[PDB]
RNA sequence: GCAGAAGGGCAAAAGCUCGCUUGAUCUUGAUUUUCAGUACGAAUACAGACCGUGAAAGCGGGGCCUCACGAUCCUUCUGA
RNA sequence: UUUAAAUGGGUAAGAAGCCCGGCUCGCUGGCGUGGAGCCGGGGUGGAAUGCGAGUGCCUAGUGGGCCACUUUUGGUAAGC
RNA sequence: GAAAGCCGCCGUGGCGCAAUGAAGGUGAAGGCCGGCGCGCUCGCCGGCCGAGGUGGGAUCCCGAGGCCUCUCCAGUCCGCCGAGGGGCACCACCGGCCCGUCUCGCCCGCCGCGCCGGGGAGGUGGAGCACGAGCGCACGUGUUAGGACCCGAAAGAUGGU
RNA sequence: GCCGUGUCGGCGGCCCGGCGGAUCUUUCCCGCCCCCGGGGUCGGCGGGGGACCGUCCCCCGGACCGGCGACCGGCCGCCGC
RNA sequence: UCAGUAACGGCGAGUGAACAGGGAAGAGCCCAGCGCCGAAUCCCCGCCCCGCGGGGCGCGGGACAUGUGGCGUACGGAAGACCCGCUCCCCGGCGCCGCUCGUGGGGGGCCCAAGUCCUUCUGAUCGAGGCCCAGCCCGUGGACGGUGUGAGGCCGGUAGCGGCCCCCGGCGCGCGCCCGGGUCUUCCCGGAGUCGGGUUGCUUGGGAAUGCAGCCCAAAGCGGGUGGUAAACUCCAUCU
């Protein structure tokens, strides 16, 4: 869209936007990302602080599958499974403890956030953090690790 | 040449790039050109099935992905072993061979011995001259069509469990618990040593 | 008591016990092999750096004569399958008299 | 007179002399000083230990105060 | 330097203030002592003049200046 | 028509919904009432709830009172309304929670009692939470890598005449 | 003759509706493993039914305007020949 | 996609992979060596079989080759002797007859309808008109030249339109080769100046050397390579 961008309204004015006096040429700064320590300090400090060094352990060749846990915190605890069945199994005739699984949903890890509701439930993951077993071990619901 | 907050950039520009460039102005092209490599290969040969052999069924490597199912190369002999095919009778009949592939479960193993069967099931080959060794009457009845589609026995079938509903007992909702874990990675980086510890006590003498 | 971390990792799944592979067999002695090559060290002999080197073994430092090989064929696990064979065959030229 | 350059400041003292001594130590922040309201530097009040001195109140984390000093990376050491 | 202006600089001219009643504390400790915090209750008009304000985002240009009373430093002096 | 449409048991993946530590790893809920173990500054059980609280805070609600041709017999309405309420977003602040650490003190657990686990109270570091706002497309502006607004060297190198 | 959002009923087609649901179904259907030529579902598997929830399709009853959802006759008041 | 990420770098400027995962296509195999078969192997030469535009099995004569040709054989195992239960195939060509998939490919010549009336212009391809069938053809209104703007005047566009010629892959007589399968028994089982180490140059993201090359040292057989921090021990994983 040339019609709608600058360069036709600015087309007469000698300079075309860079001013008498500096007279813009090609590249007064250098190019690219130069002048790290020597005279952009200001500029890569107080705006990008922790550009310059090592701070850790080299790890040569990792490979991205074996930290993989992905995490379902309680609040998303009970979009696993259907609208259908947290209200059907929700009738406390019995102990009807629905499981519900998310290593089947891509899941692997339960970690917690407020409010699990108030049905007992058996949660199958791999990894539980302490905050989240003790809010389904505190709405008398067991917390069933699997692999 | 950089001013006010922003990203600090390393675009790969600096090598010279505009003598090897890919404009996919053929990329319509060359879909509709191995279009024709399936039109008129599929319909050119038989009524053999296009996509192939029957691959078998393979979970993946990645810890990410053990969890899935995948259409692998080969049934690895073991499978037309236990099946009891002959191996170079099996790539003309319409099973695929993969003969470095290995099997150290029986579970997986007997999961494509019934899955072999099964394409052998729904196998009908067509005898030379009608004398029949060991095929049977008109061609099972027909054909019944020319060519079957995006593999033969649907390689996914990603099948889950049920596990309807169950009742907590006093053993389940007591231990499995977090404190499982931190005691179980204990025996992981506190092992080896502990091996070495009772060595102490085996010379102490 | 399944768990993903641990001692007793994965998921449990029975194992098929079964015949290894033929490749896996690759350097066995298999007897006709073993005449050629002891037929051979008396109708060719032995190499400069292994005179010298039981020389070393049956007098003077063992410590040494392995550090002599080591010096002289690659790796130090090269060097305890020459050491502990080149006196073997000093064995049998001593024990065998 | 107070190590030295000046200026401020100092009297049963901040000077001299005697007696003891290691607060010139260990650790988190906040603040001031040129300041962009960034850094090093220096400095001010604190809080937590552990100590010294004094009968005691207290006073001390260097010199009566204002200067006396130095990043990344690398090397060296010390710590669990 | 005893003294010491003119011009000048900071704060203050209220309801976010005052007062009364009650609780808290692991601080302070003759002492319901001190001091903070929290809760409820009673009273608005608080120098003159003028005026609609607060607040965040991205950011171009510029980073050679010069002149004049006035006060001034170096200079014999200057359109220095 | 090198379009357009469809797939979803092609959502693999990308970015987002969870952060933090060098790392192994860990990983964001409170408020009240009853009561109890020596309510020890420390602590525990049952229920209701549920993102905590102070100050401003547009809007909305209640609203004493005021409003018409004779004085009583009344209605939806309208009009200002002193005070008072529920207070969106956002701002200042106090409080809490997660993670790294630091100091201080006891307590609890046992696929099996240890140079094991889990914990509490204060202080701090974090690109965090405290009822999510992102993704994709398009356009404009700004800043860079590209011959990069056009035109400009003294030079440098390779291969030749 | 109309259609909006509903209660039900006739489940009317569910076993001759459509589609879903990590609802429910070891008495159901073969091929498995476990157990001394056969059994015990003996627990689940791969597969294939049908019971049930949620939502849109015919009927009679019920809701209000009959609204761009319209034809009919009836009226007033136009208009043209 | 992983990912402008691990990693490299006066750790500055900047360069910067791979495995997972989803797709396109998916075809597998041969030998030396260890062994059995009395070289059962091949080239050239001459004759005739008999065939095209020629290539063959026959018939006789010179070579190669035992310092090792050909059959079976390849690490997924193989070979022989058993025993048992099934089966005689496949391979190319031949003048040819029938299909061809857009119905194969190439070539040439053909295939719809207005110049009818008025009118303007130097010229029409313009303007207007064609009763009730809408003047006419439309599977043909793409385009082009034609005295100017043309569905109809002409090339031609449309059509699983025809006919004509030449070549493609696939009938059936005369060719030519021609037993595989499961258990048990025994036997065989593998590539060296190569692998690796020391040093030196280049190179890479490869970082206590990833690859490459030189020079030196130079292997072993339960051996060897790899397992992304130098090393020793100890298991294991995968590969040959
Ligand atoms: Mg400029
Ligand atoms: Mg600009
Ligand atoms: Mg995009
Ligand atoms: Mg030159």
């Amino acid at each position: 869209p040339s019609r709608l961008r600058k360069t036709r309204k600015l087309r007469g004015h000698v300079s075309h936007g860079h001013g008498r006096i500096g007279k813009h040429r090609k590249h007064p700064g250098g190019r690219g990302n130069a002048g790290g320590l020597h005279h952009h300090r200001i500029n890569f400090d107080k705006y990008h602080p922790g550009y310059f060094g090592k701070v850790g352990m080299k790890h040569y060749h990792l490979k991205r599958n074996q930290s993989f846990c992905p995490t379902v915190n309680l609040d998303k605890l009970w979009t696993l499974v259907s609208e259908q069945t947290r209200v059907n199994a929700a009738k406390n005739k019995t102990g009807a403890a629905p499981i519900i699984d998310v290593v089947r949903s891509g899941y692997y890890k339960v970690l917690g956030k407020g409010k699990l509701p108030k049905q007992p439930v058996i949660v199958k993951a791999k990894f539980f953090s302490r905050r989240a077993e003790e809010k389904i071990k505190s709405v008398g619901g067991a917390c069933v690790l699997v692999a | 040449a950089p001013s006010r907050n922003g990203m600090v950039l390393k675009p790969h520009f600096h090598k010279d790039w505009q003598r090897r460039v890919a404009t996919w102005f053929n990329q319509p092209a060359r879909k509709i050109r191995r279009r024709k490599a399936r039109q008129a290969k599929a319909r050119r040969i038989a009524p053999r099935p296009a996509s192939g052999p029957i691959r078998p069924i393979v979970r993946c490597p990645t810890v990410r992905y053990h969890t899935k199912v995948r259409a692998g190369r080969g049934f690895s002999l073991e499978e037309l072993r236990v099946a009891g095919i002959h191996k170079k009778v099996a790539r003309t009949i319409g099973i695929s061979v993969d003969p470095r592939r290995r099997n150290k479960s029986t579970e997986s193993l007997q999961a494509n011995v019934q899955r072999l069967k099964e394409y052998r099931s729904k196998l009908i080959l067509f005898p030379r001259k009608p004398s029949a060794p060991k095929k049977g009457d008109s061609s099972a009845e027909e054909l019944k069509l020319a060519t079957q589609l995006t593999g033969p026995v649907m390689p996914v079938r990603n099948v889950y469990k049920k596990e309807k509903a169950r009742v907590i007992t006093e053993e389940e909702k007591n231990f499995k618990a977090f404190a499982s874990l931190r005691m179980a990675r204990a025996n992981a980086r506190l092992f080896g040593i502990r091996a070495k510890r009772a060595k102490e006590a085996a010379e102490q003498d | 008591y399944p768990m993903a971390v641990g001692l007793n990792k994965g998921h449990k799944v029975t194992k098929n016990v079964s015949k290894p592979r033929h490749s896996r067999r690759r350097g066995r002695l298999t007897k006709h092999t073993k005449f050629v090559r002891d037929m051979i060290r008396e109708v060719c002999g032995f190499a400069p750096y292994e005179r010298r080197a039981m020389e070393l073994l049956k007098v003077s430092k063992d410590k040494r004569a392995l550090k002599f090989i080591k010096k002289r064929v690659g790796t130090h696990i090269r060097a305890k399958r020459k050491r502990e064979e080149l006196s073997n065959v000093l064995a049998a030229m001593r024990k065998a008299a």
